[PDB]
């Protein structure tokens, strides 16, 4: 496991450019924000709904905890 | 210097290299340069000149690199570029 003994690669050509010759942030807001959005659209459907379902169970459970904490109308009413 | 001194006199031996030297010199330099003028410029060079000139063209400069063959080990360009200046 070293550079030279990794694997057999053939017929590939890699064109590169010096970091001083090229830019650091090439088309960052131009090409990026769309690419970021595309990536968000790809994942969102798989990622979000469980956290939404958590939020629903969270607020509901806290709501129902506050309901059960509070008074009830059958506590000695219509019973003097 | 002596390697280059010997190189100039070794190369201009026979007519074809001298005819090349003439034909090339006039297209490039404009005139034919005599061996005495070359020697003047070689004798001009000392240690300080080599350092000032080598450092001018090499030190902290992005180099053009070309690799063909089993080149999995060929260092990354950033590492090559890091090698183009020193620790100092």
């Amino acid at each position: 496991r070293q550079f030279g003994h990794l694997t057999r690669v053939r017929h590939v050509i890699t064109y590169s450019l010096s970091p001083f010759e090229q830019r650091a942030f090439p088309h960052y807001f131009s090409k990026g924000i769309p690419n970021v959005l595309r990536r968000t659209r790809a994942c969102i459907l798989r990622v979000a709904p469980p956290f939404v379902a958590f939020y629903l169970v969270y607020t509901w459970g806290t709501q129902e905890f506050e309901k059960s904490k509070r008074k009830n109308p059958a506590a000695y009413e219509n019973d003097r | 210097k002596n390697l280059l001194r010997n190189a100039l006199v070794s190369h201009l031996d026979g007519t074809t290299p001298v005819c090349e030297d003439i034909g090339r010199s006039l297209l490039t330099y404009g005139r034919r340069i005599p061996l005495a003028e070359w020697e003047s410029r070689i004798a001009e060079v000392d240690a300080r000149v080599v350092r000032e000139v080598c450092s001018k063209y090499f030190y902290d400069q992005c180099p053009a690199v070309a690799g063909f063959g089993p080149i999995e080990q060929l260092p990354d360009y950033n590492r090559i570029r890091s090698g183009m200046f020193w620790l100092r």
